[PDB]
């Protein structure tokens, strides 16, 4: 199974991008999808979830009310918006596909890519 | 010969020893013998070689132990500091085996409340300042779990007071999974709840003040939260909140007991502020979600009609192989205590055990067997026995392995087991010398005596004891249990004086065939006194009408026994109607003052040590398991009507003595400070003792003071 | 035909009566009769009225009064609340006597902590949460004074604890002008001194903690201002505060005394830390500025190179007519305080009395005459003789008015004088029955005898009371003094026990010629033992060579004393060498204690109530007074060979009883919690009694179960 | 003795003011002078004070920093000059002459005039 995001990049602080993720290999528009993040030296944190229909999504207590999500299984696509920048989300960011596609199901630690960096300082 | 001295007593001159293995494996255990070397023993090989040896606890002055169960870190516990009755903090340095040098790289902050391993793998998880911090290996930064802990305010991963000494009788609320997979602690919210303030002395200029959360009756208790986290990726969505019941969560409620079963089952116990409903349930781990759920078909209700539920706690279950049943022990149609087997839902429980006798505690149980304790051998209700039951066997069987191993001698037995029950051992206490062996584990033949006690043997032939007995009075449809100490050489002819020691604590038992030499028997062996202890209602182990007709009132029917047996005592022939005195210890305080004020006039002189003098001034739990809330609607008469200081009037014609120490945390002074001013304001005459910076224990010299005053109270009240 | 027993002594049987006139002018005084009726006496006339009735004061449940100097409105004051000894909060109500009713315009707030009026008029000054108050007319609004009072930090016309126990001997720190001008008040800062905090049980679910500010030896004192403000137009510069004087300003210092001389002249006394040297200024008022100057040319030293300054405290200056000199007592060139005259420079005084004998008080200075006491009469230490001296005359005179006028009945004088000294009042205390008398000021011939007591001596007349003597012994170079109390019916033929009765504190006396029938007087006449008290080195009125002779050596010279009178009274022949007992309270109790454990096996039981263990336990002023800084360059060595827990071992074969109270604010318990420490770490046996929330003095039903305890105690010991 | 007082009136906070006082009858450039302001339902409250040659000049605590005096014996005037008013302020001033001439001296209760009402209000 093949992942590959990009986008973002070195943003000033209350700035405002958007990142993009497209997989293979697998079958598509059937399974659920997350967006997870890996802090320089902390441990990987799980950023959001998004159902396979596209209908129901959910978001951490820490991107709550500024981060948006968005798939479009026409060209296999998974966007991420990240919206009202703070200096704490400095990270690289990787896109997890789920096992179950009867529900949302936030993946543990399967599928992995290569994930894209973000830096927000000023 | 010569009898025994007082100096024998304050001092350990006859004390005997017991033998508990740290077992690590179902084959190996750890001991530490007297050179301060921590030795391993196998018994299948038998070979013993030193595993740790003095040089290196001498090099930190290291007084305690821990040893991973890969044995390959150990780590060396000093500066021991006590807080409470089971709560410490210590210092810890770990020590590798493999390269003979201690671990350097990231040391553990000094100090430390709690520490405690894995079951499988060495990876530590430790409580600094309120707070829970999980090292992988010991040497890399640990990762911090919990952030809001606060001093007094709010505690993580150990409880507070009330929990410590009411709930738990532990100093640790965090529990490993059983591969060492997730972590369950427990969050104590301290915030509403009064504080109790005491002085403390010291060796300094001013006085300090210490500050406890405290709850007294009918008061704002704790709010506890249990979170579950795990421990490979401890950051992915952090830690999650297991649901609580609908039912419970309806106003208070308490917390009392978690246990594992599996790696994605865990099983919470809760209690109601009102005590006589209690609810076990089961809560599975969903992968889908990274989630805890509680479902509803999996909760199981226990109530009390007559009183509270369970006795002095709430039985703890254990699960069976299969880990979808499990057994309790709980009361009967007829109100025995008995073991059930619960498979699917409460009404269905099975009875395998049925009789007037009662279960006292179950200690293993595995996929054919089966341990617990009863009284069920020729009915007294003061010995302790282990059985052994079968499960899932063609044929039922069931027994008694400690009946007649050595009767005469041992007639009490605590066991101690190990993994998968291969090996145990077994503590004899008495009536006859402690003894100690650990037995086969199939067939439950001996193998090694552990301990036995020939010093104190040898050293015992040149002193006369006095002589023991256990009997029984029936008096108007009750049956009370009396044990007698009587003097060496002594005549039915005669007249001699009677000392009654009295404890009367609900869910309690005064009467036991347990060995022991003190106070008593230096009274009787020397001072030619009988001594006596009396149970009736109000105790545990005999039965459910016993148990609970002491319930919403406390108070009455002790002290109705305690006379009743002095009379029959008196009626007997041998006993001096003009010299009976009694005495007790914090509950014995109390029904001492009660039935040395009763106006029967049979005691002389009485002896009270830390008392309650009334139930509104004690902690919540205990207080309203027994009496109920002190509001106008349910029991605030009772509550006015059962005080000492409400009996100043019926001291005037007795001798009395009161003791208390300044800075006990348990039972406060002011419990003492109200009765000599209730006395004083009743111009009634007394005599009183303080020890000043003293715990409820009153350790140290102030143990031998206090013998010492009263062995010459008695002494001047019986002359 | 009957002896005393211990109701007589507890419910007050025999407790005489003192008559102290309520002046209110030259000529008048007021008085409360038995019915609860104010009635105002004039003296040429013989009249007496009726000024406020007893339905006017059952109306408010009044229970004090106070008359305003324009005999228009009165003030009532009900409500009582004590807080200290000298300090209590009361409400207070106003009736104007022209119209019969009371004020209905702005009442006055409650509690209020202090209220005065003002000499001349009907001004208004009171004290209401630590702010100053001032009403030109009770139907007006107060004009507030102060604004940054506050709680237990910030003291504004009211002491704080030190000054009020230690410095002041009052409730109030607030003057009033002589004619109504100004109004001089006292900020006390006591934000940095550390706080002594014990517990209160009173009657609710939880005990309370009390906090007071209290400076142990060598700590933070309180910051004292002295402020003067003008109560005509008190916004045209606000308050002005009163330099202070350099030297006294390098260091620490204390405020010893304020004192009005005119309208326009003030004078205080400071004090620094270092308590031997005291400074006397006077203050003058310009116009110009409407300011306060203090010159150094009316500075005035006063030092003491072998001791402390003074007494127990610092004597009051009186001015004399021409407001410009004044008259002090203190050491002379031998070592006598005397009465010393000061107009220009303290290098100049002359001296009026001078003799091996002293000068106690200054009652009254006039523009011819000047009242004073002394002891002078016979050479006999321990009487009070009132004694008048001539000024200004051509012949100079001196006469004891007080000296013959009831020789084999009264030897102890007090006085109360009126103004103008037109009239004045004469108390006597013993050694006969107490008797109150009115006398003139001109011829001094008596003319109303105020009080006779002749119901307590016609009681009296069934009732056989023991002998008392006053004697002297000489040892080697020391003059000790001690009166004895023998039995009734004594013979020198037998052997009796013997109690000794000892304070020994420092400018004490104990042996003074008073009429008093108390516990010892009991225990003489119904259990036929013999008491004595014992005064000697570091008491007063011998001569300032007696005095300072335990200057930074407290604890020693005492205890020597004590042994030395013991054995001169066995030396005689009829006391018993195996039944001597010593007791003591309040520095009492410190002695007993250090007396029992001297070794010399001469007691044989011990009494002490409040004792002092350490000194440096105690209040800063009374502590470095007497023993100097607790510092290793000044006194440390003493501070340790000088406690009693340093004397542990010596208790063993004695007998010793420890009473203290839980809840005194001046004695704390930590000094008993300390030496029941000690005790108990040394092994050694002793009795032991507290009381609940009571306070120093331990009143009401306590002292009944004191004294009765001790009695139960010494008949025991001597059994 | 004779005193008019003049100047002040209403005023918006944040604002300056200027008053002047006359005197006749007595004999000036030998006395000193003070300010003395009459709160409504208060009392007379001393404000300011100038010398006699006016080289030295003491100003209140509630009005250092912020008020000035100046005086002129060649038309025997006395002048008070008050800057960065707050809403306290308001009373009526009078101008007062002391009885000593040797140095600055505040007069107790010296002759009074009419007063001049200032008041300052949003
Ligand atoms: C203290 O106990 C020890 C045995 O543990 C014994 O040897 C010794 O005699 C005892 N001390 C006294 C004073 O009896
Ligand atoms: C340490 O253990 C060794 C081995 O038994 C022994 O020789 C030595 O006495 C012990 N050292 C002590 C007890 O100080
Ligand atoms: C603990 O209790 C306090 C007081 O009610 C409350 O403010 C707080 O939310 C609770 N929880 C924590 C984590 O402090
Ligand atoms: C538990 O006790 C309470 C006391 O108020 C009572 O209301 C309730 O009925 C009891 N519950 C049961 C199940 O007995
Ligand atoms: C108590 O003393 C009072 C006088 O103070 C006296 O009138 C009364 O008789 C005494 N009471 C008794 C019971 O002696
Ligand atoms: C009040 O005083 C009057 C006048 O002496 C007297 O008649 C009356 O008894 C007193 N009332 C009392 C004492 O209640
Ligand atoms: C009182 O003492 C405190 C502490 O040193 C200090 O801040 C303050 O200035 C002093 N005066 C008053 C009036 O509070
Ligand atoms: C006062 O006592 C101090 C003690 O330090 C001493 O230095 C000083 O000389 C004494 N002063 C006088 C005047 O005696």
């Amino acid at each position: 199974v093949q992942l590959v995001e990009s986008g973002g990049g070195l943003v000033q602080p209350g700035g405002s991008l958007r990142l993009s993720c497209a997989a293979s290999g697998f079958t598509f528009s059937s399974y659920a999808m997350s967006w997870v993040r890996q802090a320089p030296g902390k441990g990987l944190e799980w950023v959001s979830a998004i159902n396979s229909g596209g209908g129901s999504t959910s978001y951490a207590d820490s991107v709550k009310g500024r981060f948006t999500i968005s798939r479009d299984n026409a060209k296999n696509t998974l966007y991420l918006q990240m919206n009202s920048l703070k200096p704490e989300d400095t990270a690289v960011y990787y896109c997890a596909k789920a096992r179950t596609g009867w529900s949302l199901a936030v993946p543990s630690f399967g599928s992995w890519g290569q994930g894209t960096q973000v830096t927000v300082s000023s | 010969m010569r009898a025994l001295t007082l100096k024998d007593i304050l001092n350990g001159t006859f004390s005997y020893k017991t033998f508990f293995p740290n077992w690590i494996s179902g084959q190996e255990y750890l001991h530490q013998s007297a050179d301060n070397n921590i030795v391993l023993y196998n018994i299948e090989t038998g070979q013993s070689y030193t595993i740790l040896s003095n040089r290196t606890m001498k090099s930190v002055n290291a007084s305690n132990y821990g040893l991973s169960p890969d044995r390959q870190f150990v780590y060396l516990e000093s500066d021991y500091s006590k807080l409470w009755r089971y709560s410490y903090t210590a210092t810890y340095y770990i020590y590798d085996l493999s390269n003979g040098e201690f671990v350097r790289g990231n040391e553990l902050p000094r100090p430390i409340q709690y520490l405690c391993w894995s079951p499988v793998g060495s990876k530590l998880a430790y409580v600094y300042q309120n707070n829970i911090y999980l090292k992988q290996r010991p040497g890399d930064p640990p990762f911090q779990i919990t952030f809001n802990g606060r001093e007094n305010k709010i505690f993580n991963g150990i409880p507070d007071w009330v929990y410590e000494e009411e709930m738990l009788a532990t100093k640790y609320a965090l529990w490993w999974s059983p591969n060492g997979k997730f972590l369950a602690y427990a969050e104590f919210n301290d915030t509403d709840i009064p504080v109790i303030a005491y002085s403390y002395y010291g060796d300094e200029q001013y006085p300090r003040t210490i500050n406890i959360p405290y709850p007294k009756a009918g008061a704002k208790n704790p709010v506890v939260r249990i979170f579950i986290i795990d421990t490979t990726y401890p950051a992915y969505v952090g830690p999650q909140e297991v649901p609580v019941p609908a039912m419970i969560a309806s106003s208070d409620y308490y917390f009392s007991w978690l246990t594992w079963v599996t790696d994605e089952r865990v099983c919470l116990q809760w209690l109601k502020r009102v005590q006589n409903v209690s609810v076990l349930s089961i809560c599975d781990f969903r992968e889908d979600w990274q989630t805890w759920d509680c479902p509803k078909t999996q909760e199981h209700i226990e109530e009390s009609r007559t009183g509270w539920a369970g006795g002095f706690f709430v039985s703890t279950p254990v699960f069976s192989y299969d880990a979808i049943s499990y057994y309790k022990i709980f009361s009967d149609k007829d109100g025995y205590k008995h073991i059930h087997y619960i498979k699917d839902t409460v009404e269905n429980a099975i009875q395998i055990t049925s009789g007037k006798w009662e279960a006292i505690n179950i200690f293993r149980v595995t996929q054919d067997s089966l341990f617990y304790s009863s009284n069920e051998f020729e009915e007294y209700p003061g010995r302790r026995n282990i059985y052994r039951i079968s499960i899932g066997s063609y044929p039922p069987s069931k027994k008694c392995v400690t009946c007649h191993l050595r009767k005469e001698r041992c007639q009490y037995y605590t066991a101690s087991f190990s993994d998968y029950a291969k090996y145990y051992a077994l503590v004899c206490y008495g009536p006859g010398i402690p003894i100690s062996t650990l037995h086969d584990g199939r067939t439950d033949q001996e193998i090694k005596i552990l301990e036995e006690n020939k010093e104190l043997e040898n050293a015992l032939k040149n002193i006369q004891l006095p002589k023991e007995e256990i009997k029984k009075l029936e008096v108007d449809e009750i049956t009370l249990w009396y044990k007698m100490i009587l003097p060496p050489q002594f005549d039915r002819s005669k007249k001699y004086p009677l000392l009654i020691q009295v404890y009367g604590g609900p869910c309690s038992q005064s009467v036991r065939s347990v060995f022991a030499v003190n106070w008593i028997s230096y009274l009787a062996s020397k001072e030619g006194m009988v001594i006596a202890l009396v149970d009736g209602r109000g105790t545990a182990f005999q039965g459910d009408k016993l148990l609970y007709a002491v319930y919403r009132k406390l108070g009455v029917y002790e002290v109705e026994d305690q006379i009743t047996a002095v009379r029959k005592f008196i009626e007997m022939g041998f006993i001096d109607e003009k010299r009976i005195a009694i005495w007790g210890w914090s509950y014995g305080g109390y029904v001492s003052s009660l039935a040395l004020a009763s106006g029967t006039g049979l005691f002389k002189c009485g002896i009270a040590v830390a008392p309650v003098s009334s139930w509104e001034y004690y902690a919540s739990v205990y207080t309203e398991r027994f009496m109920g809330l002190p509001t106008k609607d349910d029991n605030l008469e009772h509550y006015k009507n059962s005080t000492v200081m409400a009996r100043a009037e019926y001291f005037r014609n007795v001798d009395y003595l009161l003791i208390h120490g300044t800075a006990d945390d348990n039972v406060h002074f002011q419990n003492s400070a109200q009765i000599a001013k209730a006395l004083v304001n009743a111009q009634v005459d007394f005599q009183a003792m303080w020890y000043s910076d003293q715990n409820h224990g009153l350790s140290g010299l102030s143990t031998n003071h206090l013998y010492t005053h009263m062995t010459h109270f008695l002494k001047q009240c019986f002359s």
